[PDB]
């Protein structure tokens, strides 16, 4: 079962234990192989491998990190999927001393986007779009990589599971606590880290869910019922929030052109309805020129 | 969220036709039968009631049992092993708070092991080759009921009632797919509550028209109309409560 593969090294923890670069020894391809360890009590296999296993055998696109393969083995359970080379976590860490250029940032969160609008039209939200988890390659291409917190929808939907993104990239509809939510989480997501790709720092990197929810509103302002009908009263809104003013958006993220800041500002909308979808957003002003150019 | 409506609509539909399982499996089992099958999916109710379970969960256990059973002879000794895990997983798949392999162990009386019960999981998922996040009528009649003027909470949950109801029956119910199951339910209901008919916002959804509708149909208003004899029980009882409106209770219709 595994006679194929040579395991190179270990790679990184994810959603569900580990994850390592390996060969396989007969085509000679390059994998990267994450490791699930079973048991006659671990209530045998796990619910975000249930999920990631099943949602990721339907999700095939080009900027998805393709399964290749799931070898049940007696005790272990190992995925096969294709390596990439490094994360967007790491390149903007190695990218800081001259930013990442404007084409490329283009470039990634179109084909991010197209990734994303592909999940959702599958009826699938990723709910943990962050940088460590969208890998590149040296040929100028970026992936979703970490379904294992992702879940089917309904239409309408459920409520679902409740603390859900990582902090620094939910969305306020979570931190407000309330019963619905659905793709516009991933897109909120998105934006954070389009902001994130052009200042090469974190746009609300808060340490709790208060802190998180003030620093969206200092830098959004704090929603009222004109904004976001309903706002006022979900379940973790408190009257006794301050009423911070909305900032203009050149001083958010002041490298972004007229366009980007439109995007920007259409991915984060405070009211899910209006914000926008990741179909629609392929379609606006800031990509008439994208192109795929080559990073490292 | 009508930005993915129908791209989801359109998705659900190339994946049903996909998780079919064989009409014919039932002949081909040498030790089971379709009333063994109705006490399984009637148990599994019962299970669901007991766990407070997602309607859901429940259709997709069903669905996984069908499919299992589709390419896999099973004795009778067997058959809730397998409905057992099917169960697990499903909720694995579905809920937020699934029930400990404990839970499902202590309502089979402890005629299977706990150690049984994963095995069958994994033999369940090898089988399924793991696609599990399968079309159900449920997820039909969820969308339809959004082209409903006006909702009617009696509507839906009747139109639920007769969605649940068809997975007992595999004879008729296992030769119409699951947009169709739910197209007559949703059709059946609005009819015994509301007197209306399947509206033509549906037909333009769809493509069903009535007439389409029409052998489904005929099925499940005769299940429909002999549902208080009918042997297992308990989506009947289910279905009397107040979160439902007691629409098991409303009297069906003369055709
Ligand atoms: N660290 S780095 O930037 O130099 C770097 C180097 C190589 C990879 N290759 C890789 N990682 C993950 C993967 C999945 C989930 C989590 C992680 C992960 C990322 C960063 C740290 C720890 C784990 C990687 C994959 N999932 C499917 N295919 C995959 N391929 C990722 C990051």
């Amino acid at each position: 079962s595994m006679e194929n593969f040579q395991k190179v090294e270990k790679i990184g923890e994810g959603t569900y234990g580990v994850v390592y670069k390996a060969r396989n020894k007969l085509t000679g391809e390059v994998v990267a192989l994450k490791k699930i360890r079973l048991d006659t009590e671990t209530e045998g296999v796990p619910s975000t491998a249930i999920r990631e296993i099943s949602l990721l055998k339907e999700l095939n696109h080009p900027n998805i990190v393709k399964l290749l393969d799931v070898i049940h083995t007696e005790n272990k359970l190992y995925l096969v999927f294709e390596f990439l080379h490094q994360d967007l976590k790491k390149f903007m860490d190695a990218s800081a001393l001259t930013g990442i250029p404007l084409p490329l940032i283009k470039s990634y969160l179109f084909q991010l986007l197209q990734g994303l609008a592909f999940c959702h039209s599958h009826r699938v939200l990723h709910r943990d779009l962050k940088p460590q988890n969208l890998l590149i390659n040296t040929e100028g291409a970026i992936k979703l990589a970490d379904f294992g917190l992702a879940r089917a929808f309904g239409v309408p939907v459920r409520t679902y599971t409740h603390e859900v993104v990582t902090l620094w990239y939910r969305a306020p509809e979570i931190l407000l606590g309330c019963k619905y939510y659905s793709t516009a989480v991933d897109i909120w997501s998105l934006g954070c880290i389009f902001a994130e790709m052009v200042t090469r720092r974190a746009l609300f990197p808060g340490d709790s869910e208060i802190d998180q929810l003030f620093r969206i509103f200092r830098t959004l302002g704090t929603p009222d019922e004109v904004v976001w009908p309903g706002v006022t009263s979900m379940p973790d809104y408190k009257p006794s929030f301050p009423k911070w003013a909305r900032q203009d958006f050149s001083k958010v993220v002041p490298p972004l052109d007229e366009d980007g800041r439109s995007l920007l500002s259409q991915m984060l909308h405070y009211d899910p309805n209006k914000r926008i979808s990741a179909k629609a957003a392929l379609a606006h002003p800031f990509f008439q020129d994208v192109t795929k150019p080559v990073p490292h | 969220v009508p930005d993915y409506h129908e791209d989801i609509h359109t998705y659900l539909r190339e994946m049903e036709v996909k998780c079919k399982p064989k009409v014919g499996y039932m002949k081909k089992q040498p030790d089971i039968t379709n009333s063994m099958r109705a006490i399984l999916v009637d148990w599994l109710v019962e299970v669901g009631e007991e766990y407070k379970l997602q309607n859901e969960t429940l259709h997709l256990a069903v669905n996984y049992i069908d499919r299992f059973l589709s390419s896999m002879s099973v004795l009778r000794g067997k058959l809730q092993l397998v409905g057992t895990a099917a169960m697990l997983l499903a909720s694995k798949f579905e809920e937020i708070y699934p029930p400990e392999v404990a839970e499902f162990v202590y309502i089979t009386d402890d005629t299977y092991t706990k150690k049984q019960v994963l095995r069958m999981e994994h033999l369940v998922l090898k089988v399924l080759t793991f696609d599990l996040a399968a079309p159900t009528v449920n997820q039909f009649l969820t969308q339809y009921f959004l082209h409903q003027q006006p909702a009617n909470c009696k509507v839906e949950s009747l139109a639920m009632f007769l969605g649940e109801l068809s997975l007992i029956d595999a004879d008729p119910y296992l030769k119409y797919l699951p947009s169709v199951i739910a197209g007559a339910a949703f059709h059946l209901a609005l009819y015994t509550v509301t007197g209306q008919s399947w509206p033509e916002s549906l037909i333009r959804k769809t493509g069903y028209t009535l007439e389409s509708l029409k052998p489904c149909l005929m099925d499940l208003h005769q299940t429909y109309l002999k549902a208080p004899q009918h042997a297992q029980q308990s989506i009947r009882e289910k279905y009397k409560n107040s979160k439902y409106h007691g629409v098991s209770l409303l009297n069906p219709p003369e055709t």
